[PDB]
């Protein structure tokens, strides 16, 4: 199999750069249209990260920053599969996550929300998907938090995530939410996404048979990256 | 067929969540950073630096930037590189950085990349691929950095010539400077407005 | 106005005593039917509790047990009205609440769940409704927690509440849940209630215009007690 | 017209959440308890005690119990009392208690209540109204406690005579005992099974 | 009751500043997003206007400018209630109105439409709402009129109105229309409002039982202003 | 809960319908205007004036402007003022004006306001709240006017510091001038474009 | 992969022990609730049965007891897959079946129904599923038969089956029925199952493309067992 | 995700269909039975026997019973046993039996099991897992058999201590008896009623 380029990103499936209801986008969006290019080796390659470099608690946000005790909050496991648009698993992709603690507070002096800091919660994790594109991490469910867009704006609970996979063209950062959170329906950030079906694609689902008794709940969340097409006639990449 | 998961902004703490060590969150033993030069790495060492500006000219201090590039001979340290040439083994080709909180300047210590094949037998001028994430940016913005001392190669670059406004091509050319024996390329990024940097859908 | 008896409790609007899916009810439910009686002064009177006795933080679960800092978790205000079935406000009724902390842990040695204890959270509050039947308290949103009914049973997040109002016949203890929590659909305790409309009556609703910017969310939850009928002919009570 | 809010069990910590002081949660300055006798309260002091048993005979240690009763002259300290008689001013008429964790016994220090008017000119025998909440009990169970030394009054009580099984009436009669000058009424409650205590829908 | 801030204005319930179909908005709309602020005494206070200052015909546009006779046109009474978003009446608010005459002509040299001027019609009125938030005025139904947006644009009949109430944050100017006017469906100004339900909120309804026989018709029109939230914990306003 | 009645533009005759006296429509005996100084009003008299410009720099001549402010001691003549300080009794605190048809200039005769408490114990610098309505403006635009001779107080103002672009803060500062003993603050408003005035959602 | 416990059995997907319409259950059902336990090695292990022990006709009920001729009745093949709840095949599980003959008569002196005995039919078979969880046996379609529950009760045609697989917690005995049999709608035993979707899960479907011409029909019937969850954090099993 | 296939009673002939050899249906050469001891099996031989009773005390004669247990050293002959200890190779660990038609007694010849690890480092007392199927039993009933001569180990067993009614724990303890040198454990099972045997959802 000789690989060609990644399928074109479908701009209608993503938020536009300029989205007036998300006020900060007004001054941080290009006025010119993006220039589309035909792909080259630069766009279809990406770096490789070795498993050796990861620590044993890198994907366990409950314990990876625990000092005198456990962090306070709802214990949850989040798992799922990363695959490309043609349904092929994405192997050995670097998945990084970051989030607020149970009060909705980020561990940084910049965040001055009154929600309380947790001395035993850090809020960063990472892992590599396996051969089946599977990933799993454990954490504390983040709490929703206020921000200044309109004065009384509130983000639904969410975990930020980032993927570096096989091609630079697949590079993606996004955020997922939790089934049933009522703030999901009012968020200006989530509403930058044009269609309802794509907004639903960022909601992690309760996975009840996978809860661990007397221990943790579990949410299932799959991720889809752009996929490469195979070439059977002329290979123009090079 | 599935639809790509929709992008969302990195949000206000993207440069803290993806570079915890620097925000003093010591959760990892091995941390990713903005230094791509290991001791046995080949090629000429260069420093790439600049600022990212919003539409009113204010530098962003919450931006997260990553670069992806080839080694000194123009080979990518990726299994998807099909040139059949051996890549420098002490080179990751990728790095990540945030802006300094006070100054607003970001930087990378890297190597000047060699030319990489373009489509249908062409040759691309040396370039570094760069992506920007930040609160207010809904989808990572892709651009490339070319070098002002490669004018000859730049004039024949497939991608640069793809841009019809000669005037916008220049926004992708970094300026070479020599700070005490060190070579530095200054590349400022203007997200919106006059001299807006060209961004690509790749 | 001469008051007569409280309207009959509608047993179809409540859970039955014996509810096999809630295992602990099997040995703690009477086999004989309840004996219904005609009311007397004993059933239509109740005690009075004076406002003097309450402290200023009795209805503020965020601060009433705070020692070195604030409790960890989602800051929420819960408010609403207590009225009787005929729509009359219930004035000066004693409303008491108790709940787990953000991890789903109760502050008692009996609870040995691994969810972490919070040294700054107590989990008990009380207040008297006002002349309009209004009540308001502030707290940390409780986290869901596991319990042994079937081995992997989980309670949705909930706040236990108790009312002592004008008549002993109105005495009621129950629990309310939070809009959108997915565990609400699987709880054997909530399912002891026969009808869907009554199950919905225990769900507190997000009250977005009443959120306090950069501070707390708010949930609205009204409570209905049995009401008294007025007498216009013979007064048999005595 | 509205429907009454549906009952739910008090759950496993009802006796801790409604009596925090006793579970060492010192959130309140003034706490409610099982002692209804204040120093100037009138009437004869009595102790009411017993155990609550499940269907296999095991005492419950997570039960919460409250009682409501009239003062020594049979007047309730409630604005809804229409007798037009003045009530004892140093009497709340209500109290709350849990079971001792080891023993399983619950108790109240109170006053023996006076007779209260029944419907249509009748007179009820002295009684204390009692309600039980616990994990596994979906709706608070109401019962009444009558006294074995009031046999004459008990034989004419409207409510007791409402029960057709002479044999079930006896489950509502507490037994008087004299522990060192103190008067004690023992009242065990059997939620289910042989000699199941009568419960009422009031 | 200690009052806190006004609930946040819901920008989705109002027209956006930039609305290209209303051509004059193109050069008169800010390119930057509005900056939301937390309220202070400046935003929650407003001026008071004394009843003494009003004349007896201030709310009677039929007679307040009548010189030699009555104005020509349809006699109508317009009444209704002004309340805040939480349903509380708005007392002693200043309501000012202005409008064209029956021909659709405004009494000003600027307006050069051929629709005829009426020497006995002025077209301005004002009144204070009462303790129940009620207001009532009498006028001549205005006629629709042409304007230059696209060359053949026509405004539906409308009466402009303005409210100054308890807080500066409530300040509002808008326009109401008359039930059944067919121009309502084609107006670019009314269409700047994003939702159909909010467009309907500006339509005054025929109130047939309140017509005055052999005299005037009547339209009912209620107005809703932003409401204040009550504070029960920390009062940060000051 | 109800939704706020939707805003609509004041339209082309908003400055005639709300200031009839000035358009020669003599319907009212008592008319509202742009003069907030009554004879016994306290404080230093100032004149506030300026022009409102559209996106091409053309002054608007159909604009209607109102201001709301505190008295000389920073107290609002409103029942909602909770400072417990007595307000100047010869001060309305509000006024309304249109632009002169020929020149395009608007103005108010008022008093320089005293400092008013901000949230959580802070103190706001002296300011006047201003709202603009006009044909083409769908919702009244709110802004504030601060004074260039109060630089010290302005540097500590909560609201001004809420604006991250130091450069936009300046658009809210009026310039003091002295026209023959009279103090005048010039405040031009630019609705759109370069040096666009900051507007608030209050 | 480190395996943890089997997912909890979902009691709502099975019949309750006490089912008054199936009269024999009245005296053979526990009055106490089942006590749920956390699993140990005892519950997650099971025995292994070697293929060597099986004869060649063990899964051929048509020939495994044939003496002088073939049994009388409808020749049918039944096949399908056994998988766990997470969709993984169940390999080398012991599947045992037993049934009545074509007349609805069991080969035992206890059964005294007048339906005739067949000297060439035994009515017992067994087999091990393969690596794909597949099983296949051949038999005579059983006839329905009467039993004394209510006096005129009739069982639909059915084949009893039993599975011993990887864990003792998976142990299951049940019965399957044949598509379209009208007695399925009236059976008190099948009706002990609470939901219609689960009742349908016991109906074997006609598999027409798999009929063997001039020989036998075929029914398809899949079976689902409880599945194990994988452990990625603490392994508490031991 | 799929739902587990719903259980159905084994029905009146479950003990004939799963033990054909004994009902004289000779279809199989190798038949499964109630004897778990092969000649080289290790451990002390014991006989386990009893009766199963319905709610009126009548023994069931149509019951089918299976047991599952560990070998003499507490290791299960199952690939899922993760102890890393070698299991006795002449031990299946499983057996099946029906009740004698006349008497109603069922039995197994087996070996007394060794202790098996419990969860989180605990040790379970020796036990045999037992399941019962019969006409009228909609879902196989699971229970365990413990031994009265292992009182010390039984007092520390995780599962037995899971049962709050000390009185129900005893229903799971079989009684040791010595019939002519043979060791026998008598274990009667009461499906319903007084001294109802504890059943588990495993
Ligand atoms: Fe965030
Ligand atoms: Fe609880
Ligand atoms: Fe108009
Ligand atoms: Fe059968
Ligand atoms: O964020
Ligand atoms: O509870
Ligand atoms: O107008
Ligand atoms: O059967």
């Amino acid at each position: 199999i000789i690989w060609g380029a990644y399928a074109q990103r479908n701009t209608e499936d993503h938020p536009p750069a300029y989205a007036p209801g998300y006020k900060t986008s007004v001054l941080r969006s290009p006025k010119n249209a993006l220039i589309s290019i035909a792909e080259t080796l630069s766009e279809v390659t990406a770096p490789h990260f070795s498993a050796d470099k990861f620590g044993p608690k890198d994907n366990d946000l409950i314990l990876n920053y625990a000092k005198d005790g456990l962090p306070i909050g709802e214990r949850v496991i989040v798992h799922g599969y990363v695959r490309d648009q043609f349904g092929r698993p994405v192997k050995n992709a670097l998945v990084e996550v970051w989030q607020a603690n149970a009060s909705g507070r980020y561990r940084h002096p910049n965040d001055q929300y009154i929600g309380a800091m947790d001395p035993n919660f850090g809020g960063c994790g990472r892992m590599l998907t396996d051969d089946n594109g599977y990933y799993v991490f454990r954490t504390i469910k983040p709490g929703p938090y206020p921000w200044r867009n309109r004065i009384n704006e509130w983000r639904p609970a969410h975990i930020h995530f980032s993927l570096i996979a096989d091609g630079w063209a697949q590079r993606l950062i996004s955020q997922f939410y939790f089934e049933g959170d009522t703030l999901i329906d009012s968020c200006p950030i989530l509403k930058t996404i044009p269609s309802e079906q794509q907004r639903r694609a960022l909601i992690a689902l309760e996975d009840k048979s996978n809860f661990i008794e007397a221990d943790s709940r579990c949410y299932r969340f799959d991720i889809t990256l752009r996929g490469r097409r195979a070439t059977y006639f002329e290979n123009d990449l090079t | 067929e599935l639809k790509e998961t929709p992008s969302q902004t990195g949000g206000p703490y993207v440069h803290i969540g993806l570079l915890p060590k620097q925000a003093n969150i010591e959760v990892f033993e091995h941390n990713l950073d903005n230094n791509l030069v290991q001791d046995n790495t080949q090629g000429q060492r260069i420093r790439l630096e600049g600022q990212v500006f919003d539409g009113l000219g204010l530098p962003l201090r919450d931006v997260l930037i990553e670069i992806w590039q080839a080694d000194t001979n123009g080979v990518y340290p990726s299994q998807a590189d099909t040139q059949g040439k051996q890549v420098d083994p002490n080179f990751l080709g990728w790095g990540r950085t945030g802006a300094d909180f006070g100054t607003g300047f970001w930087s990378f210590n890297t190597i000047k990349p060699g030319a990489v094949p373009g489509r249908k037998g062409s040759t691309q001028a040396p370039h570094i691929s760069l992506i920007i994430f930040a609160h207010g940016i809904n989808i990572g913005l892709h651009t490339r950095v070319y070098f002002d001392d490669e004018a000859e190669a730049n004039a024949k670059d497939p991608v640069l010539n793809s841009i019809e406004w000669a005037t916008r091509r220049q926004t992708l050319v970094a300026k070479r400077e020599e700070r005490d024996g060190e070579v530095v390329y200054r590349f400022d990024i203007r997200i919106q407005g006059e001299n807006e940097t060209v961004f690509f859908d790749i």
